[PDB]
């Protein structure tokens, strides 16, 4: 009778035909990515176009039940995403172009390389070959020829695709009543008809802000120590209050400068915290790994495996007959049915990507019980987020020591955790103005506040002023360095990593008050402690069918990111690069270029 | 049952009731397939808006979580009228001396 009844029928249907062929999807999906034959290509595309048109023929009798007459929080969070009808509020023009542009950008993506030119017959890929080129080159030349050629012929042609991009976007947006396509991603935190709990839209800008802000004082101190260490090795094209090169980054677009740690070693007489060779004393397999890591979640208090899970695992690539993806991916199925997608090899991150791939599918089984509309994240970094928060605790030298991969004998002090946070630090603290400096400048750029001959000019320079990065070569408004990213061309969230960190250490902050540990973060560990699993599984069961800010609110009490935990669990090395840039400038200048002399 | 009644590709022979205008009384089956008419657009067994078809097949696949297993059940109804007893529970009759 009321829209409320009305469409609450209509929702109790959709849930199990929705649930019957995205499951499916799905698992034609993960056969064809596990297994490589004629066969699962076909049904992959198959199931996943019936899937993605199914919810297209539905959203024309759901987008008659308003959420005005709705006062179930549930059903407006289910119709929300069918009113949204995907291709059918664009034109026939703009929705068929659309698929094309995301498709060739793709194709420019995964097909580009970039030739030696010492080798002329040696033509390397992206992926991996060009993003592990960059990774290990300390070399000035052989970085920049492979950074700046790729540009040239990628960069520079994916140019015309991503005027498209902004622009077919944008008319999705504001077909959709959003501002533009950066708050198309803006709108995954939306919540309304909550009192008190409403979240604005645009107050995700003034959130990121203001939490990068805090972000500075342990930023500043280590991209002075990064940059007072790389000056040495190029005094001509570093300054010490300069800036440091952007093919210098130690990867291909500059995510993360984990590689850069070698250089950088706070103590080269003291060990650092690494179970890689401790997994080969204690002999354990890739079937071993995830054993020793359901007994983990058990102790904890979080939900055990199901033998469904740890049996039809993927473990490795048996071949090239039927390869699987080695990229560690935690695909989403349904009915139960949750698997992991990863090569296991025996090193410290594996140990620690196993409670990260797991971490996903601990938080499936969370919301399971929900409806099929309300299974999702809360948004797009919880995904990612309670993977790690897992891993952060295992890493601890009382949890490793009681499995027995670290040995008793290893001492713990000060000078064997910095080595330890430094190096993850480069993967955390690289990643954070990277990442807040990306998303922010397609917010501008989506909405016109840039013009077309500024893209560059404007991401240059947030890019001095932000990460504190100068270019080599001067790029014109030609080429397009956002186009390039994974995230962007295939229209997927990159802002997941700057928002992770502050999730994930929101997180493993709050349940060590339940755990009973004080002081540093890296210190914590919940293993042996149930309450950090009773208290973390009543977020993690509700998912999206309840604000995120509600749900972060029922752990760490905070409606939005604190930098507060980034502090504390890498105190050890803040304050230890505060005294060895003592000597040298802390912070960064702009005025400073290597070309410019 | 996972590993006899469902099957790859999904078992649509088990379907159910989702939808109906009330509660169903103790000991009451009905087989009705009439259309469930959620608001005031009127249906007469013919679907279309707020005309939705009440019977749904369970999908069944033999990787489905323990939850969502396919299980058989038997539901053993003791009931006991103004007629004598019939059916009465077992007999084990010992050595005789």
């Amino acid at each position: 009778s009321t829209i409320e009844e009305q469409a609450k029928t209509f929702l109790d249907k959709f849930n199990h035909e929705a649930e019957d062929l995205f499951y499916q999807s799905s698992l034609a999906s993960w056969n064809y990515n596990t297994n490589i034959t004629e066969e699962n290509v076909q049904n992959m595309n198959n199931a996943g176009d019936k899937w993605s048109a199914f919810l297209k023929e539905q959203s024309t009798l759901a987008q008659m039940y308003p959420l005005q007459e709705i006062q179930n929080l549930t059903v407006k969070l289910q119709l929300q995403a069918l009113q949204q009808n995907g291709s059918s509020v664009l034109s026939e023009d703009k929705s068929k172009r659309l698929n094309t542009i995301l498709n060739t950008m793709s194709t420019i993506y995964s097909t580009g390389k970039v030739c030696n030119p010492d080798n002329p017959q040696e033509c390397l890929l992206l992926e991996p070959g060009l993003n592990e080129i960059m990774a290990n080159s300390l070399d000035y030349n052989e970085r920049l020829w492979a950074w700046e050629s790729w540009r040239s012929e990628v960069g520079k042609q994916l140019r015309p695709l991503y005027e498209e991009y902004v622009v077919l976007k944008n008319e999705m947006a504001r077909a959709n009543h959003y501002e533009d396509y950066g708050d198309y991603w803006r709108g995954d935190y939306e919540v309304n008809g909550v009192d008190g709990y409403d979240y604005s839209r645009g107050q995700l800008i003034e959130d990121v802000e203001h939490t990068f802000e805090e972000i500075k004082p342990l930023y500043e101190h280590l991209h002075a120590y990064v940059r007072a260490k790389l000056m040495n090795a190029y005094p001509s094209y570093i300054s010490p209050i300069g800036c440091l090169p952007a093919h210098l980054l130690g990867d291909m677009w500059g995510r993360f400068w984990t590689n850069l740690y070698s250089l950088t070693v706070p103590f080269g007489q003291k060990p650092n915290i690494d179970v890689t060779d401790a997994m080969v004393d204690q002999a354990w397999d890739a079937q071993r790994i995830f054993k020793e890591a359901e007994k983990f979640f058990v102790s904890v208090g979080l939900p055990n495996m199901t033998q469904g899970f740890w049996e039809n695992s993927m473990l490795t690539d048996p071949g090239n007959v039927q390869k699987a993806v080695c990229h560690p991916t935690a695909w989403d199925l349904g009915k139960g049915d949750f698997r992991i997608l990863m090569c296991t090899k025996v090193t410290m991150d594996d140990f620690l990507t196993a409670h990260h791939e797991m971490g996903h599918i601990q938080y499936d089984m969370a919301y399971a019980a929900q409806p099929f509309l309300l299974r999702n994240g809360a948004n797009e970094g919880f995904h990612e987020a309670v993977g790690e928060i897992m891993s952060l605790s295992a890493a601890t030298p009382k949890h490793l020591k009681s499995i027995g991969l670290l040995s008793p004998d290893f001492q713990e002090d000060n000078e064997t955790e910095i080595n330890f946070l430094l190096k993850q630090a480069l993967t955390i603290v690289g990643t954070l103005p990277f990442t807040y400096m990306l998303e922010k400048w397609r917010w501008m750029v989506f909405k016109g506040e840039i013009p077309k001959d500024q893209w560059m000019k404007k991401w240059w320079e947030m890019k001095r002023e932000i990460v504190g990065v100068v270019e080599p070569v001067p790029h014109d408004e030609t080429y397009c360095d956002p186009a390039s990213l994974f995230h962007v061309s295939n229209d997927y969230s990159f802002i997941r990593y700057y928002t992770r960190t502050l999730y994930q250490f929101q997180f493993q902050e709050a349940l060590c008050q339940a755990a009973k540990h004080e002081g540093p973060l890296h210190k914590c560990d919940i293993s042996n402690s149930t309450e950090a699993g009773q208290k973390l599984f009543n977020m993690l069961r509700l998912g999206k069918s309840e604000p995120w800010t509600l749900a972060l609110e029922n752990v760490v009490g905070a409606k939005n990111m604190n930098v507060r935990p980034l502090l504390n669990y890498f105190e050890p090395l803040f304050t230890w690069l505060k005294d060895q840039n003592k000597n040298s400038f802390v912070g960064w200048s702009t005025d400073w270029s290597p070309y410019a002399d | 049952s996972n590993n006899l009644d469902s099957k790859v590709g999904g078992n649509y022979n088990y379907l159910y009731r989702l939808f109906r205008k009330s509660n169903l009384k103790p000991f009451e089956r009905d087989i009705s397939t009439e259309i469930y008419q959620a608001g005031s657009t009127p249906c007469n067994g013919v679907e279309g808006f707020n005309c939705y078809f009440p019977l749904q097949s369970y999908g069944f696949q033999p990787t489905n979580g323990v939850g969502y297993q396919p299980y058989r059940v038997v539901v053993l109804s003791f009931e006991l009228l103004h007629a004598p007893a019939t059916v009465c529970g077992p007999k084990k009759s010992t050595n005789l001396v």
